[PDB]
Parts: structure tokens; sequence; C-alpha cells
């Protein structure tokens, strides 16, 4: 409250000597690249062979342009309220293609090897993220699980395990994926398993869901039960898995993903995952509870090492005594007479998915939906090496 | 006026044509880096006080019979053509601003990153000698120092 003279000047586009100090990247890049252009010279001098004109020539490459609508777009495939995945061809060259449409804002918090499904690259228009994908063919887990809920036995068996395997590769790549729910994980030409991920779609529950003569009429557990698939989703992200880890402080970690397994397992034998609410909020409620209110019908069959498995694995997610330790162990378990944990990649598959042509959507609930509350209604190449 | 002379870098080497490339899709690779590079640095001095050609630059690359932005598709060799005329485009810009709207900018004292800028944009078109000595005029003293 004194008085102050700069002076002169003063600052007006002023935040433009980001033009300054980032061309400086554009040089400190510029430099490194064609240094990485002195990876000639590989020269394995085992060979004394030709000779013979050139060893070599290329384009070499180029970063040319991009957007969309180099892409032809095949189906809607499936969606979250970050929006469609799709299938697509590239116009330009022509292929197969996931497309997953993301949002860009309003958006939140802000390889070499088999197990999951395969991106490429990323590509937006200003309003929505595209991600192209490799498109895995035998549908969503979710969309077996419905057409029909596993008979199982060695089938639940088998589309579990190679899931802890690749979930093992990932968390033994330093990953937990704290989504494992079956229209996220993928069905391949073979019937086998890659998961995909989620891209990341953000979002969470919490806190608390509070609102405080009969009748009658639901008539079987099962029958009431028959509540699910419910408008597809077009909220969503329901709580399927969601070991009880998440909510309400910080916490989680592999066994989140193994619970989310376990409980995963329990409805594909069941049909139904062990929390199932008919109320987005009626999990919680016994999903905080288990126990007592994990629960098991007294429709007989069950093996005792498969109810020990999900028991176990919806046991607490419980540190100190106890290991867990898992995915082996997790091999470990007396549910499993075989296998290899090594064949299993190829081994007949409960379902080699059957196709007439290489566009099928027939394993998709293509359908429509078109909910989407942001349209008003009304790109680049700085990658590295090559492909492939 | 004007001014020079602070810096960033040494020595000149980046700009000579890769090995085993067409030089086509090479040279309209960094044809269109000016551009972009120019439209930020005016942005700076925008308004405060050549859309037809940076768009014309823009519409030359952007053709894609000129530049093969595809594959290992070689590139007319009036593409080689197409370029000559396509890099001349941008001298136009560099030098006025310089002459005339250089003063906005070293008031920046941004001009370290302009001086090389300027600088670069030469290297890569003598070495490839995409110019005449002649139409040099305009800029002929201040390249003296070396
Ligand atoms: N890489 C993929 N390849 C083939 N199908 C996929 C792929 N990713 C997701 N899907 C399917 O398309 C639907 C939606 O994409 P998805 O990633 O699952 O949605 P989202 O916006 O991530 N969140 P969510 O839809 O709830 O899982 C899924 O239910 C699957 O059927």
């Amino acid at each position: 409250k004194a008085a102050a003279v700069k002076l002169k000047i003063e600052n007006f586009y002023q935040s433009s000597v980001k033009y300054a100090i980032e061309r400086n990247e554009r040089r400190v890049e510029l430099e490194t690249e064609l240094t990485s252009h002195n990876w000639s010279e590989e020269r394995k001098s085992r060979q004394l062979s030709s000779l013979g004109k050139k060893e070599s020539q290329f384009l070499r490459l180029r970063r040319t342009r991009l957007s969309l609508e180099d892409f032809h777009t095949v189906k809607v495939i499936g969606k979250g309220a970050f929006g469609e995945v799709r299938l697509v061809q590239k116009k330009d060259t022509g292929k197969i293609y996931a497309m997953k449409t993301l949002l860009k804002s309003e958006m939140y918090k802000k390889s070499d090897s088999p197990w999951v499904v395969s991106l490429y690259y990323s590509f937006q228009d200003a309003q929505y993220l595209y991600l192209i994908m490799e498109f895995l063919p035998g549908g969503d887990l979710m969309t077996m699980l419905i057409r029909w809920q596993l008979f199982t036995e060695d089938v639940t068996r088998f589309y579990m395990a190679e899931c802890i395997l690749a979930i093992e590769t990932i968390h033994k790549l330093g990953f937990i994926h704290r989504a494992i729910k079956p229209d996220n994980i993928l069905i391949d030409i073979r019937g086998h398993i890659k998961l995909s991920d989620f891209g990341l779609s953000t979002g969470f529950h919490k806190t608390h869901d509070s609102n405080y003569l009969t009748m009658s009429n639901r008539q079987q557990i099962q029958t009431w039960r028959k509540s699910r698939r419910l408008m597809a989703y077009s909220t969503v992200g329901t709580p399927d898995y969601i070991a009880p880890e998440i909510f309400l402080y910080q916490g989680y970690g592999q066994e989140c993903d193994w619970w989310s397994l376990g409980a995963i397992m329990y409805e594909c034998l069941i049909g139904w995952p062990p929390f199932c609410s008919e109320t987005p909020q009626e999990t919680y409620r016994k999903i905080m509870n288990f126990e007592q209110t994990l629960q098991f019908p007294d429709d007989i069959h069950i093996s005792y090492e498969a109810e020990d498995l999900i028991r176990r694995l919806l046991t607490h997610a419980d540190q100190r005594l106890g290991r867990h330790g898992g995915a082996d162990e997790i091999k470990s378990h007396p549910f499993f007479r075989g296998v290899d944990w090594n064949t299993i990649r190829q081994v007949e598959a409960p379902y080699i998915p059957k196709l007439s042509s290489i566009t099928d959507t027939r394993f998709f609930p293509t359908d429509e939906l078109e909910n989407v509350p942001d349209s008003p209604a009304m790109i680049g190449y700085e990658y590295s090496r090559f492909d492939y | 006026f004007v001014r020079t002379a602070l810096v960033k870098g040494s020595f000149k080497t980046i700009v000579q044509l890769p090995k085993y490339v067409d030089l086509g899709e090479w040279i309209a690779l960094n044809v269109f880096e000016f551009f972009t590079n120019l439209n930020q640095f005016y942005g700076v001095v925008a308004e405060y006080v050549i859309d037809l050609a940076l768009t014309w630059i823009n519409n030359k690359v952007n053709d894609k019979n000129l530049f093969p932005t595809k594959n290992g598709l070689p590139f007319p060799q009036q593409f080689s053509r197409d370029v000559q005329r396509i890099m001349v485009q941008m001298f136009r810009i560099f030098a006025h601003i310089y002459h005339h709207h250089f003063d906005k900018i070293v008031h920046l004292s941004l001009e370290a990153h302009w001086n090389s800028f300027f600088s670069h944009f030469i290297s890569f078109a003598k070495e490839f000698k995409i110019i005449d000595r002649k139409e040099m005029a305009p800029l002929l003293p201040l390249i003296e120092s070396f």
C-alpha cells in the first residue's frame, strides 16, 4: 500500500515466452533425433558375404499428417460415458480396428506380451479422444456370460487361470487394474483372453447413499435376480467386483484384483456376482459385510476346493498374518488338477468363436444407444522407431 | 535496424539430408516445421500492430500429389520443384519480421531464441542451395558474421 515502479514494461502476450522457452525442446529434441540416425553401423561382422549392390534402402519414414475420417466406422461396439468404443476400418490403408471414442474434457484425474489387448496409437478431434485398438472379436466376457450363464467346471477354471497369468504378468509388470469387470475382459479369435484397459476411464463410487403393508411376488431368488442387464448400462459404472478396499480411504492393491477375480468366478459359476444388489447402492451394503453376507444358494453343485477359492478369494484383502501372496498359491490352490500353467494359451478353448467373415458383429449388442450429454454437437506423429 | 548475437548451441550439423531417404519426403518434413515455427513466433508479436502463402505453404504440403504424406511413395521430383518454390514462401516472413517487427521481439528479450531459429532456416537453405546468392541482397550483411 506504498507505491511502486517496475517500470517499463508490461506483460502483453507475455505468455508467448512459451514460444521462446518451448522451442528449446524443439531444438533439444532436434538434437537427439538425428543422433538416433547413428543407429547405422549395426554391422554383424560374422558376415563375410556380399556386397552385391546394397545391403539396404529406405523411404525412410515420415510423420506425414493425420486426422479422423481416414477412418470408416463399422459398428458401435460398446460404450461407457467417456464414450463409445467402435469397430472401424482405416480408409487410407484399411483393416480391422477397435475405435474407442473416449472423452476429452470433461474428464477427471488430470509391451512385448500376449496377455492383454494391444493398442497402437491415439488420435483425437477437439471433443473426443479416439482410441484405436486391436479389436478383440469374441466379445467381452460379459456378452459371453450373457448368451449362456456358464455351467463351467473346467470352463470357469479355463476362463479364469489365464486371467491370473495375464493379471500376474500385469501385476508382475507392476500394475494393478482395479477394474476386473466382465465387459472389460476380452475374448479373441481363439476365444482366449486379452483383457484390455481403462484408458484411463475414471470416476468412482462414494460416499454413502442413504434414503430412509408389503405385498410380494418375487417368487424365486434367481427370478428376482433377473433384474440385471438393465438399460444396457447407460449411466454406470456398477461395482460388480469392487473389492472392498477401495472405499473409504486409500487402499487396494493386487488383492482387489484377485477379489475382483474370485468375485468374477463366483458369478460365472452362479450366473451372478457375489454382491448383486438390485440397486446401485445396495452395494456397498452386503459388500461391506459378506461373511454372513457372502452368500451361496442352496442349488447344491460346487467343488469343496472351488468353493474354497472364492471364499479365500472373497476373504478379507487381509495382510499381516497370511500371505496373499497370490497369483501363485493361486496357482497352488487344490482347485487345479493341471494345468501346465504354460500350455494354456493354446489349448482347445471352451469357445472358439465361429464367424461368417471378418466384420461380423454377431458377437455384440451392436444395438443402438446414443446418449452422450456432451456434444453440442456443432493430428500427429511424434513417435520414434518403426513397425514392424 | 537492428541487433544480434547472444546464443544457443553449436554447430550447423543437422540440416543435411540423411542417407537412403527420398529427399522429397525429407524435404517435405522440414519445410513444414518452419512454417509452424514462425507461427508460434509471430503469436507473441501477434496483433499489437502471408496467411495465404502459409496456407499456400499449407496447401502445397497438404497436396497429396506434390506431397507423399503416404508411405514410401516417392515425390514427383516436380515435388522437388513444388518445394523449391514452396520454401521461398518462407523468407518473406523472416526478413520483414526481422527488418521491421524484430523491434518488438527484442523487447521480449527472447531474442536468443529467434536468433537460433532464424539462423537455422539459413543453414538448410545454402547446404541444399535452395536459393540464389543474388536474391540475398536484403539479408546479405548480417550473415557475414558467422
Ligand atoms: N479393446 C476393445 N476391443 C473390443 N471391445 C472392447 C474393447 N474395449 C472395450 N470393449 C467393449 O466395448 C464395451 C465398452 O468399451 P469399454 O472400455 O469397456 O467402455 P469404457 O468407456 O472403457 N468403460 P466401460 O464401457 O464401462 O467398460 C465393452 O463393454 C466391451 O464390450
